[PDB]
Protein backbone atom coordinates (compact mmCIF):
# COMPACT_ATOMS: atom_id res chain seq x y z
CA UNK A 1 0.00 0.00 0.00
CA UNK A 2 1.20 3.46 -0.74
CA UNK A 3 -1.65 5.74 0.72
CA UNK A 4 -5.06 6.07 1.37
CA UNK A 5 -8.16 6.84 -0.74
CA UNK A 6 -8.97 10.42 0.43
CA UNK A 7 -7.02 12.61 2.76
CA UNK A 8 -6.54 16.73 3.27
CA UNK A 9 -5.82 18.51 -0.24
CA UNK A 10 -2.94 20.78 0.27
CA UNK A 11 -1.73 23.11 -2.51
CA UNK A 12 0.86 25.41 -1.71
CA UNK A 13 1.10 26.86 -4.76
CA UNK A 14 3.75 25.78 -7.18
CA UNK A 15 2.37 24.08 -10.98
CA UNK A 16 4.11 20.71 -10.59
CA UNK A 17 4.45 21.43 -14.28
CA UNK A 18 6.61 24.29 -13.57
CA UNK A 19 7.92 22.47 -11.02
CA UNK A 20 9.06 20.31 -13.64
CA UNK A 21 10.44 22.26 -16.54
CA UNK A 22 12.78 23.87 -14.29
CA UNK A 23 14.09 20.81 -12.96
CA UNK A 24 14.99 19.69 -16.59
CA UNK A 25 16.05 23.00 -17.39
CA UNK A 26 18.60 22.76 -14.07
CA UNK A 27 20.01 19.42 -15.43
CA UNK A 28 20.52 21.05 -19.01
CA UNK A 29 22.20 24.23 -17.96
CA UNK A 30 24.28 22.07 -15.40
CA UNK A 31 27.33 21.12 -17.36
CA UNK A 32 27.62 25.17 -18.56
CA UNK A 33 27.02 26.55 -15.72
CA UNK A 34 29.97 24.59 -14.25
CA UNK A 35 32.14 25.86 -17.05
CA UNK A 36 31.31 29.26 -16.24
CA UNK A 37 31.95 28.64 -12.56
CA UNK A 38 36.11 27.27 -14.00
CA UNK A 39 35.94 29.94 -16.38
CA UNK A 40 35.20 32.50 -13.27
CA UNK A 41 37.02 31.10 -10.79
CA UNK A 42 40.06 31.73 -12.79
CA UNK A 43 40.19 35.65 -13.07
CA UNK A 44 43.50 36.19 -12.25
CA UNK B 1 55.56 -21.07 -2.57
CA UNK B 2 57.59 -21.26 -6.03
CA UNK B 3 54.46 -21.49 -8.30
CA UNK B 4 53.96 -17.44 -7.95
CA UNK B 5 57.87 -16.48 -9.23
CA UNK B 6 57.38 -19.01 -12.26
CA UNK B 7 54.04 -17.33 -12.77
CA UNK B 8 55.51 -13.65 -12.77
CA UNK B 9 58.83 -14.86 -14.54
CA UNK B 10 57.46 -16.30 -17.40
CA UNK B 11 55.46 -13.08 -17.72
CA UNK B 12 58.53 -11.59 -19.05
CA UNK B 13 58.99 -12.81 -22.58
CA UNK B 14 61.17 -9.85 -23.95
CA UNK B 15 63.78 -10.04 -20.68
CA UNK B 16 67.51 -11.32 -21.45
CA UNK B 17 66.59 -14.38 -19.47
CA UNK B 18 63.66 -15.93 -21.02
CA UNK B 19 64.60 -15.22 -24.68
CA UNK B 20 68.04 -16.83 -24.02
CA UNK B 21 65.71 -19.88 -22.61
CA UNK B 22 62.85 -19.17 -25.27
CA UNK B 23 65.69 -19.63 -28.32
CA UNK B 24 67.14 -22.60 -27.13
CA UNK B 25 64.33 -24.60 -26.37
CA UNK B 26 62.74 -23.49 -29.85
CA UNK B 27 66.08 -25.14 -31.66
CA UNK B 28 65.41 -28.31 -29.51
CA UNK B 29 61.67 -29.04 -30.34
CA UNK B 30 62.11 -28.09 -33.88
CA UNK B 31 64.63 -30.98 -33.82
CA UNK B 32 62.19 -33.58 -32.42
CA UNK B 33 59.61 -35.07 -34.49
CA UNK B 34 56.38 -32.73 -35.04
CA UNK B 35 54.23 -34.60 -32.57
CA UNK B 36 56.10 -35.59 -29.22
CA UNK B 37 55.48 -37.11 -25.83
CA UNK B 38 56.76 -35.12 -23.54
CA UNK B 39 58.50 -35.91 -20.45
CA UNK B 40 56.95 -33.30 -17.64
CA UNK B 41 55.53 -29.79 -18.38
CA UNK B 42 58.11 -27.28 -19.15
CA UNK B 43 56.07 -25.14 -17.24
CA UNK B 44 54.70 -26.52 -14.18
CA UNK B 45 52.73 -23.49 -12.76
CA UNK B 46 50.82 -23.35 -16.24
CA UNK B 47 49.96 -26.85 -16.08
CA UNK B 48 48.80 -27.07 -12.78
CA UNK B 49 46.51 -24.36 -13.09
CA UNK B 50 44.95 -25.55 -16.01
CA UNK B 51 43.95 -28.75 -14.70
CA UNK B 52 47.24 -31.08 -14.58
CA UNK B 53 48.27 -32.86 -11.41
CA UNK B 54 51.43 -35.10 -10.97
CA UNK B 55 50.31 -38.25 -10.75
CA UNK B 56 49.83 -41.16 -13.54
CA UNK B 57 46.95 -41.03 -15.36
CA UNK B 58 48.45 -37.22 -16.86
CA UNK B 59 49.91 -37.32 -19.76
CA UNK B 60 51.78 -34.03 -21.68
CA UNK B 61 51.93 -33.86 -25.26
CA UNK B 62 53.98 -31.72 -27.45
CA UNK B 63 53.15 -30.20 -30.87
CA UNK B 64 54.07 -27.96 -33.90
CA UNK B 65 51.59 -26.52 -36.35
CA UNK B 66 52.59 -24.75 -38.97
CA UNK B 67 51.53 -20.93 -38.76
CA UNK B 68 50.13 -18.57 -41.12
CA UNK B 69 46.82 -18.12 -42.82
CA UNK B 70 44.90 -20.71 -44.36
CA UNK B 71 45.35 -21.25 -48.64
CA UNK B 72 42.15 -22.00 -49.95
CA UNK B 73 42.86 -25.20 -52.09
CA UNK B 74 41.46 -24.83 -55.18
CA UNK B 75 43.37 -25.47 -58.69
CA UNK B 76 45.13 -22.95 -59.50
CA UNK B 77 43.52 -20.57 -57.51
CA UNK B 78 40.23 -20.91 -59.73
CA UNK B 79 37.14 -20.05 -57.71
CA UNK B 80 34.08 -20.73 -60.26
CA UNK B 81 31.57 -17.68 -59.45
CA UNK B 82 31.01 -14.59 -58.18
CA UNK B 83 34.00 -12.11 -57.10
CA UNK B 84 32.86 -11.61 -53.70
CA UNK B 85 34.03 -15.25 -53.21
CA UNK B 86 37.28 -14.96 -55.53
CA UNK B 87 39.93 -14.91 -52.65
CA UNK B 88 42.24 -17.46 -51.83
CA UNK B 89 45.04 -15.61 -50.49
CA UNK B 90 44.10 -13.47 -47.87
CA UNK B 91 41.77 -16.37 -45.62
CA UNK B 92 41.87 -17.01 -42.57
CA UNK B 93 40.17 -19.44 -40.67
CA UNK B 94 38.11 -19.81 -37.76
CA UNK B 95 39.90 -22.06 -35.33
CA UNK B 96 43.28 -21.00 -33.81
CA UNK B 97 46.60 -22.63 -33.74
CA UNK B 98 45.96 -24.12 -30.72
CA UNK B 99 42.91 -25.45 -31.44
CA UNK B 100 44.63 -28.05 -34.58
CA UNK B 101 47.62 -28.61 -32.10
CA UNK B 102 44.92 -30.30 -29.72
CA UNK B 103 42.90 -31.99 -32.36
CA UNK B 104 46.22 -33.83 -33.54
CA UNK B 105 47.36 -34.97 -30.75
CA UNK B 106 44.06 -36.25 -29.39
CA UNK B 107 43.69 -38.59 -32.71
CA UNK B 108 47.57 -39.58 -32.06
CA UNK B 109 46.12 -40.50 -28.62
CA UNK B 110 42.58 -41.56 -28.97
CA UNK B 111 42.41 -43.05 -25.75
CA UNK B 112 43.31 -39.79 -23.53
CA UNK B 113 41.22 -37.21 -22.92
CA UNK B 114 42.15 -33.47 -24.32
CA UNK B 115 41.98 -31.56 -20.80
CA UNK B 116 43.88 -28.66 -21.68
CA UNK B 117 46.80 -26.64 -23.80
CA UNK B 118 48.98 -24.14 -23.39
CA UNK B 119 51.25 -22.20 -25.94
CA UNK B 120 54.77 -22.59 -25.13
CA UNK B 121 57.20 -21.03 -28.24
CA UNK B 122 56.71 -19.68 -31.84
CA UNK B 123 59.08 -19.21 -34.38
CA UNK B 124 58.33 -17.67 -38.25
CA UNK B 125 57.41 -21.42 -39.04
CA UNK B 126 55.47 -23.21 -36.12
CA UNK B 127 53.46 -21.98 -33.10
CA UNK B 128 54.58 -24.97 -30.19
CA UNK B 129 51.82 -26.26 -27.71
CA UNK B 130 52.18 -28.95 -24.53
CA UNK B 131 48.99 -30.14 -24.38
CA UNK B 132 47.72 -31.46 -21.22
CA UNK B 133 45.69 -34.97 -21.08
CA UNK B 134 43.97 -37.54 -19.06
CA UNK B 135 43.69 -41.35 -19.24
CA UNK B 136 40.33 -42.17 -18.39
CA UNK B 137 40.74 -45.60 -17.80
CA UNK B 138 43.59 -45.39 -15.37
CA UNK B 139 41.74 -46.50 -12.19
CA UNK B 140 43.89 -43.29 -10.63
CA UNK B 141 41.39 -41.52 -12.40
CA UNK B 142 38.59 -43.29 -12.31
CA UNK B 143 38.53 -43.05 -8.87
CA UNK B 144 39.04 -39.42 -7.90
CA UNK B 145 35.83 -37.12 -7.70
CA UNK B 146 37.96 -34.48 -9.06
CA UNK B 147 38.45 -35.90 -12.31
CA UNK B 148 36.40 -39.08 -13.13
CA UNK B 149 33.90 -36.35 -14.84
CA UNK B 150 36.15 -36.56 -18.44
CA UNK B 151 35.79 -40.87 -17.87
CA UNK B 152 32.39 -40.06 -19.12
CA UNK B 153 31.41 -40.61 -22.65
CA UNK B 154 30.24 -37.01 -23.56
CA UNK B 155 33.77 -36.46 -23.29
CA UNK B 156 35.02 -38.18 -25.81
CA UNK B 157 37.27 -35.77 -28.31
CA UNK B 158 36.25 -32.71 -26.37
CA UNK B 159 39.00 -31.04 -28.49
CA UNK B 160 36.90 -31.91 -32.12
CA UNK B 161 33.35 -30.31 -30.99
CA UNK B 162 35.05 -27.35 -29.38
CA UNK B 163 34.65 -28.03 -25.89
CA UNK B 164 38.15 -27.29 -24.53
CA UNK B 165 39.16 -23.61 -23.25
CA UNK B 166 40.17 -22.91 -27.01
CA UNK B 167 36.65 -24.66 -28.63
CA UNK B 168 35.03 -22.22 -26.33
CA UNK B 169 36.60 -19.32 -27.20
CA UNK B 170 36.37 -19.36 -31.55
CA UNK B 171 32.55 -21.01 -30.93
CA UNK B 172 32.31 -17.20 -29.26
CA UNK B 173 30.54 -18.92 -26.01
CA UNK B 174 30.18 -15.92 -23.48
CA UNK B 175 27.29 -13.68 -22.01
CA UNK B 176 26.60 -10.86 -23.27
CA UNK B 177 25.36 -8.31 -25.82
CA UNK B 178 28.50 -9.22 -27.76
CA UNK B 179 27.38 -11.99 -27.99
CA UNK B 180 24.38 -12.36 -29.14
CA UNK B 181 25.00 -14.29 -32.43
CA UNK B 182 26.89 -16.84 -31.24
CA UNK B 183 26.38 -18.03 -27.54
CA UNK B 184 23.62 -20.32 -26.82
CA UNK B 185 25.48 -21.47 -29.72
CA UNK B 186 25.57 -19.98 -33.36
CA UNK B 187 24.07 -22.53 -36.09
CA UNK B 188 21.40 -23.27 -33.29
CA UNK B 189 20.62 -19.75 -32.49
CA UNK B 190 20.06 -18.99 -36.09
CA UNK B 191 17.70 -22.18 -36.67
CA UNK B 192 15.92 -20.91 -34.35
CA UNK B 193 15.35 -17.54 -35.16
CA UNK B 194 14.24 -18.64 -38.68
CA UNK B 195 11.74 -21.18 -37.24
CA UNK B 196 7.95 -20.52 -38.33
CA UNK B 197 6.54 -21.88 -35.01
CA UNK B 198 2.34 -22.52 -35.53
CA UNK B 199 -0.07 -22.88 -32.80
CA UNK B 200 -2.72 -25.56 -33.18
CA UNK B 201 -4.87 -22.04 -32.62
CA UNK B 202 -3.07 -19.81 -34.58
CA UNK B 203 -2.17 -17.07 -32.80
CA UNK C 1 23.13 9.78 -3.91
CA UNK C 2 19.64 10.80 -2.57
CA UNK C 3 17.13 11.20 -4.85
CA UNK C 4 14.93 14.27 -5.24
CA UNK C 5 11.30 12.32 -5.50
CA UNK C 6 10.43 13.70 -9.26
CA UNK C 7 10.58 11.53 -12.10
CA UNK C 8 12.96 13.94 -14.02
CA UNK C 9 15.79 16.32 -13.54
CA UNK C 10 19.22 15.91 -11.44
CA UNK C 11 18.63 13.60 -8.83
CA UNK C 12 15.27 11.99 -10.60
CA UNK C 13 13.34 9.13 -8.67
CA UNK C 14 11.98 7.40 -5.79
CA UNK C 15 12.60 8.08 -2.43
CA UNK C 16 13.22 4.69 -0.38
CA UNK C 17 14.72 4.80 3.19
CA UNK C 18 18.05 3.66 2.24
CA UNK C 19 20.68 0.75 3.16
CA UNK C 20 24.18 0.29 1.88
CA UNK C 21 25.31 -2.80 1.92
CA UNK C 22 28.05 -5.07 2.80
CA UNK C 23 31.13 -4.90 1.11
CA UNK C 24 31.55 -7.61 -1.70
CA UNK C 25 35.64 -9.32 -2.12
CA UNK C 26 35.50 -9.64 -5.23
CA UNK C 27 35.62 -5.89 -5.79
CA UNK C 28 38.62 -6.52 -4.52
CA UNK C 29 40.03 -8.38 -7.45
CA UNK C 30 42.82 -5.83 -8.33
CA UNK C 31 44.32 -5.27 -4.90
CA UNK C 32 47.85 -5.66 -4.40
CA UNK C 33 48.67 -7.94 -1.55
CA UNK C 34 51.96 -8.10 0.26
CA UNK C 35 52.94 -11.43 -1.52
CA UNK C 36 52.76 -9.83 -4.93
CA UNK C 37 54.52 -6.93 -3.89
CA UNK C 38 57.50 -8.89 -3.16
CA UNK C 39 57.51 -11.50 -5.89
CA UNK C 40 56.80 -8.60 -8.85
CA UNK C 41 59.54 -6.79 -6.59
CA UNK C 42 62.17 -9.55 -6.97
CA UNK C 43 61.31 -10.76 -10.61
CA UNK C 44 61.89 -7.54 -11.57
CA UNK C 45 65.40 -7.50 -10.38
CA UNK C 46 66.26 -10.68 -11.12
CA UNK C 47 64.79 -10.36 -15.12
CA UNK C 48 65.52 -6.88 -15.43
CA UNK C 49 64.29 -4.31 -18.22
CA UNK C 50 63.31 -5.57 -21.71
CA UNK C 51 64.05 -3.87 -25.11
CA UNK C 52 61.52 -1.57 -24.86
CA UNK C 53 61.30 -0.27 -21.60
CA UNK C 54 64.86 0.59 -22.69
CA UNK C 55 63.92 2.49 -25.10
CA UNK C 56 61.46 3.89 -22.95
CA UNK C 57 63.83 5.61 -19.93
CA UNK C 58 66.46 6.96 -22.46
CA UNK C 59 63.33 8.58 -24.10
CA UNK C 60 62.38 10.13 -21.31
CA UNK C 61 65.48 11.74 -19.97
CA UNK C 62 66.77 12.63 -23.53
CA UNK C 63 62.55 13.84 -24.78
CA UNK C 64 60.45 14.30 -21.48
CA UNK C 65 57.53 12.23 -20.30
CA UNK C 66 54.92 13.63 -23.41
CA UNK C 67 57.08 11.90 -26.12
CA UNK C 68 57.90 8.89 -24.18
CA UNK C 69 54.26 8.70 -23.90
CA UNK C 70 53.58 8.91 -27.75
CA UNK C 71 55.73 6.36 -28.10
CA UNK C 72 54.85 3.96 -24.90
CA UNK C 73 51.08 4.66 -25.94
CA UNK C 74 51.66 2.97 -29.42
CA UNK C 75 54.15 0.05 -28.16
CA UNK C 76 51.49 -0.96 -25.72
CA UNK C 77 47.87 -1.10 -26.33
CA UNK C 78 46.58 2.36 -25.25
CA UNK C 79 46.77 5.75 -23.95
CA UNK C 80 46.06 4.88 -20.51
CA UNK C 81 47.99 2.22 -20.18
CA UNK C 82 51.39 4.49 -21.95
CA UNK C 83 50.84 6.52 -19.34
CA UNK C 84 50.94 3.96 -16.47
CA UNK C 85 54.25 2.65 -18.11
CA UNK C 86 55.75 6.33 -18.26
CA UNK C 87 55.36 6.44 -14.38
CA UNK C 88 56.94 2.76 -13.86
CA UNK C 89 59.33 4.13 -15.94
CA UNK C 90 60.02 7.31 -14.03
CA UNK C 91 60.29 5.41 -10.59
CA UNK C 92 63.20 3.18 -12.04
CA UNK C 93 64.59 6.03 -12.75
CA UNK C 94 64.27 7.87 -9.53
CA UNK C 95 64.23 5.36 -6.86
CA UNK C 96 67.78 4.00 -8.64
CA UNK C 97 69.76 6.08 -10.88
CA UNK C 98 69.41 9.03 -8.11
CA UNK C 99 68.50 8.78 -4.63
CA UNK D 1 77.38 8.31 10.69
CA UNK D 2 74.50 10.61 9.41
CA UNK D 3 73.82 9.03 6.26
CA UNK D 4 73.68 5.12 8.14
CA UNK D 5 70.52 6.13 9.97
CA UNK D 6 69.17 7.55 6.71
CA UNK D 7 67.31 5.69 3.26
CA UNK D 8 67.27 7.52 -0.14
CA UNK D 9 65.40 5.53 -1.41
CA UNK D 10 62.85 4.63 0.75
CA UNK D 11 60.48 7.73 1.46
CA UNK D 12 58.66 7.89 4.62
CA UNK D 13 55.32 8.83 6.13
CA UNK D 14 55.71 12.39 8.57
CA UNK D 15 55.49 10.49 11.83
CA UNK D 16 58.32 7.53 11.00
CA UNK D 17 61.17 9.81 9.65
CA UNK D 18 61.16 12.96 11.33
CA UNK D 19 60.92 15.08 9.10
CA UNK D 20 59.25 17.43 11.86
CA UNK D 21 58.70 14.11 14.04
CA UNK D 22 61.15 11.63 15.77
CA UNK D 23 64.13 10.23 13.70
CA UNK D 24 66.37 13.68 13.07
CA UNK D 25 66.67 14.65 16.86
CA UNK D 26 69.39 11.73 16.31
CA UNK D 27 70.46 13.56 12.76
CA UNK D 28 70.96 16.90 13.93
CA UNK D 29 74.50 16.41 15.53
CA UNK D 30 75.19 19.98 16.12
CA UNK D 31 76.15 21.62 20.03
CA UNK D 32 73.37 24.47 19.40
CA UNK D 33 69.84 23.84 19.34
CA UNK D 34 69.34 23.57 15.31
CA UNK D 35 66.47 24.35 13.44
CA UNK D 36 64.20 21.83 11.23
CA UNK D 37 63.07 23.28 7.58
CA UNK D 38 61.01 22.24 4.98
CA UNK D 39 61.45 22.34 1.24
CA UNK D 40 59.14 21.58 -1.68
CA UNK D 41 59.91 21.29 -5.51
CA UNK D 42 56.45 22.97 -6.80
CA UNK D 43 55.67 22.55 -10.40
CA UNK D 44 54.82 26.27 -10.50
CA UNK D 45 55.32 28.19 -13.62
CA UNK D 46 57.19 31.52 -14.04
CA UNK D 47 53.85 33.92 -14.13
CA UNK D 48 53.01 35.61 -10.98
CA UNK D 49 50.00 34.22 -10.00
CA UNK D 50 50.92 30.51 -10.28
CA UNK D 51 53.61 31.51 -7.49
CA UNK D 52 52.98 30.17 -4.03
CA UNK D 53 53.12 32.96 -1.50
CA UNK D 54 51.33 33.45 2.06
CA UNK D 55 52.24 32.79 5.62
CA UNK D 56 50.71 30.24 7.57
CA UNK D 57 50.77 30.27 11.69
CA UNK D 58 52.53 26.91 12.94
CA UNK D 59 50.72 25.58 16.37
CA UNK D 60 53.85 25.27 17.99
CA UNK D 61 56.27 27.64 17.43
CA UNK D 62 59.76 27.69 15.21
CA UNK D 63 60.84 28.76 19.22
CA UNK D 64 63.17 31.58 17.82
CA UNK D 65 63.21 35.24 19.01
CA UNK D 66 62.47 37.87 16.86
CA UNK D 67 62.49 41.59 17.88
CA UNK D 68 60.01 43.65 16.11
CA UNK D 69 60.09 47.19 14.68
CA UNK D 70 56.17 48.50 13.47
CA UNK D 71 55.60 51.64 12.50
CA UNK D 72 52.01 53.03 13.14
CA UNK D 73 50.02 56.49 13.39
CA UNK D 74 47.58 57.48 16.28
CA UNK D 75 45.23 54.73 18.76
CA UNK D 76 47.50 52.36 16.16
CA UNK D 77 50.89 53.10 18.01
CA UNK D 78 49.14 52.43 21.38
CA UNK D 79 47.68 49.24 19.95
CA UNK D 80 51.32 48.71 18.91
CA UNK D 81 52.73 48.78 22.73
CA UNK D 82 50.43 45.76 23.66
CA UNK D 83 52.42 43.14 21.73
CA UNK D 84 55.36 45.42 19.99
CA UNK D 85 59.26 45.46 20.88
CA UNK D 86 59.49 48.91 19.43
CA UNK D 87 56.69 51.18 18.80
CA UNK D 88 57.32 53.30 15.82
CA UNK D 89 56.26 56.22 14.75
CA UNK D 90 55.92 58.24 10.98
CA UNK D 91 59.04 60.84 12.21
CA UNK D 92 61.71 57.02 12.84
CA UNK D 93 61.84 56.46 9.31
CA UNK D 94 64.25 58.80 9.55
CA UNK D 95 66.74 56.95 12.37
CA UNK D 96 66.16 53.64 10.37
CA UNK D 97 67.39 55.44 7.41
CA UNK D 98 70.49 57.03 9.21
CA UNK D 99 72.01 53.29 10.27
CA UNK D 100 69.75 51.93 12.76
CA UNK D 101 68.31 48.42 11.83
CA UNK D 102 68.09 46.63 15.14
CA UNK D 103 65.05 44.29 14.40
CA UNK D 104 64.58 41.01 12.78
CA UNK D 105 61.35 41.78 10.97
CA UNK D 106 58.68 45.12 10.09
CA UNK D 107 55.22 45.53 9.92
CA UNK D 108 53.22 48.89 9.35
CA UNK D 109 50.08 50.05 8.63
CA UNK D 110 47.93 50.88 5.60
CA UNK D 111 48.19 54.83 6.73
CA UNK D 112 51.93 54.70 7.15
CA UNK D 113 52.23 53.06 3.60
CA UNK D 114 53.15 56.28 2.38
CA UNK D 115 55.98 56.95 4.65
CA UNK D 116 56.72 53.43 4.27
CA UNK D 117 57.73 53.54 -0.11
CA UNK D 118 60.97 55.87 1.28
CA UNK D 119 62.37 52.92 3.44
CA UNK D 120 61.59 50.01 0.78
CA UNK D 121 64.80 51.36 -0.93
CA UNK D 122 66.97 49.96 2.14
CA UNK D 123 64.52 47.27 3.16
CA UNK D 124 63.49 45.85 0.35
CA UNK D 125 66.99 43.94 -0.31
CA UNK D 126 66.63 41.77 3.00
CA UNK D 127 63.08 41.42 2.03
CA UNK D 128 61.85 43.26 5.42
CA UNK D 129 59.66 45.27 3.28
CA UNK D 130 56.08 45.16 4.52
CA UNK D 131 53.81 43.61 1.82
CA UNK D 132 49.96 42.53 1.46
CA UNK D 133 51.31 39.33 0.20
CA UNK D 134 53.59 38.72 2.93
CA UNK D 135 50.50 39.55 5.64
CA UNK D 136 52.50 42.50 7.23
CA UNK D 137 50.27 45.47 6.84
CA UNK D 138 46.50 45.36 8.06
CA UNK D 139 44.79 47.57 10.30
CA UNK D 140 44.25 44.73 12.96
CA UNK D 141 47.69 44.98 13.81
CA UNK D 142 47.57 43.81 17.17
CA UNK D 143 46.05 40.92 16.37
CA UNK D 144 48.97 40.04 13.34
CA UNK D 145 52.02 40.84 15.85
CA UNK D 146 50.73 38.35 17.93
CA UNK D 147 50.63 35.60 15.11
CA UNK D 148 53.99 36.81 14.25
CA UNK D 149 55.32 35.96 17.84
CA UNK D 150 53.72 33.34 18.27
CA UNK D 151 55.09 32.37 15.30
CA UNK D 152 53.64 32.46 11.96
CA UNK D 153 56.51 31.72 8.93
CA UNK D 154 56.57 33.59 5.69
CA UNK D 155 56.54 31.56 2.77
CA UNK D 156 57.95 32.37 -0.94
CA UNK D 157 58.38 30.48 -3.78
CA UNK D 158 61.37 30.96 -5.55
CA UNK D 159 62.51 31.61 -9.06
CA UNK D 160 63.77 28.68 -8.84
CA UNK D 161 60.31 27.27 -8.07
CA UNK D 162 61.90 25.47 -4.73
CA UNK D 163 59.70 26.66 -1.53
CA UNK D 164 60.50 26.98 1.89
CA UNK D 165 60.85 27.93 5.51
CA UNK D 166 62.09 26.88 9.21
CA UNK D 167 59.27 24.61 11.18
CA UNK D 168 60.34 24.18 14.38
CA UNK D 169 63.67 23.66 16.47
CA UNK D 170 65.01 19.93 16.23
CA UNK D 171 65.01 19.75 20.04
CA UNK D 172 60.96 20.29 20.35
CA UNK D 173 59.06 17.47 20.85
CA UNK D 174 58.10 14.64 18.01
CA UNK D 175 54.40 15.21 18.72
CA UNK D 176 54.61 18.52 18.52
CA UNK D 177 56.79 18.87 15.40
CA UNK D 178 54.60 16.31 13.42
CA UNK D 179 51.44 19.21 13.86
CA UNK D 180 53.42 22.20 12.69
CA UNK D 181 54.93 20.02 9.10
CA UNK D 182 51.23 19.34 8.68
CA UNK D 183 49.68 22.50 9.15
CA UNK D 184 52.44 24.02 6.42
CA UNK D 185 51.35 21.20 3.84
CA UNK D 186 47.90 22.11 4.04
CA UNK D 187 48.57 25.69 3.88
CA UNK D 188 50.82 25.31 0.60
CA UNK D 189 48.62 22.91 -0.71
CA UNK D 190 45.48 24.99 -0.50
CA UNK D 191 47.76 28.34 -1.42
CA UNK D 192 48.45 26.31 -5.10
CA UNK D 193 46.89 27.90 -8.07
CA UNK D 194 44.56 26.05 -10.09
CA UNK D 195 46.76 27.31 -13.19
CA UNK D 196 49.83 25.56 -12.46
CA UNK D 197 49.99 21.66 -13.48
CA UNK D 198 49.51 17.91 -12.23
CA UNK D 199 51.11 17.08 -8.50
CA UNK D 200 51.37 20.84 -7.02
CA UNK D 201 53.96 18.66 -4.49
CA UNK D 202 56.17 17.45 -6.83
CA UNK D 203 58.72 16.38 -3.94
CA UNK D 204 58.43 16.93 -0.47
CA UNK D 205 61.64 16.87 1.84
CA UNK D 206 63.06 18.42 5.80
CA UNK D 207 66.40 18.79 6.88
CA UNK D 208 67.94 20.12 9.95
CA UNK D 209 71.36 22.48 9.47
CA UNK D 210 73.93 20.13 9.54
CA UNK D 211 72.61 16.68 8.77
CA UNK D 212 71.53 14.67 5.73
CA UNK D 213 67.99 15.21 4.53
CA UNK D 214 65.18 12.46 4.52
CA UNK D 215 62.05 13.08 2.04
CA UNK D 216 58.47 12.61 2.95
CA UNK D 217 55.96 11.67 0.60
Amino acid sequence: ATDVEARAVQDNGESAFRTLRLARSEKKFRGIREKRAREKAEAE
Amino acid sequence: GAYKYLEELQRKKQSDVLRFLQRVRVWEYRQKNVIHRAARPTRPDKARRLGYKAKQGFVIYRVRVRRGNRKRPVPKGATYGKPTNQGVNELKYQRSLRATAEERVGRRAANLRVLNSYWVNQDSTYKYFEVILVDPQHKAIRRDARYNWICDPVHKHREARGLTATGKKSRGINKGHKFNNTKAGRRKTWKRQNTLSLWRYRK
Amino acid sequence: TVKTGIAIGLNKGKKVTSMTPAPKISYKKGAASNRTKFVRSLVREIAGLSPYERRLIDLIRNSGEKRARKVAKKRLGSFTRAKAKVEEMNNIIAASRRH
Amino acid sequence: MSKITSSQVREHVKELLKYSNETKKRNFLETVELQVGLKNYDPQRDKRFSGSLKLPNCPRPNMSICIFGDAFDVDRAKSCGVDAMSVDDLKKLNKNKKLIKKLSKKYNAFIASEVLIKQVPRLLGPQLSKAGKFPTPVSHNDDLYGKVTDVRSTIKFQLKKVLCLAVAVGNVEMEEDVLVNQILMSVNFFVSLLKKNWQNVGSLVVKSSMGPAFRLY
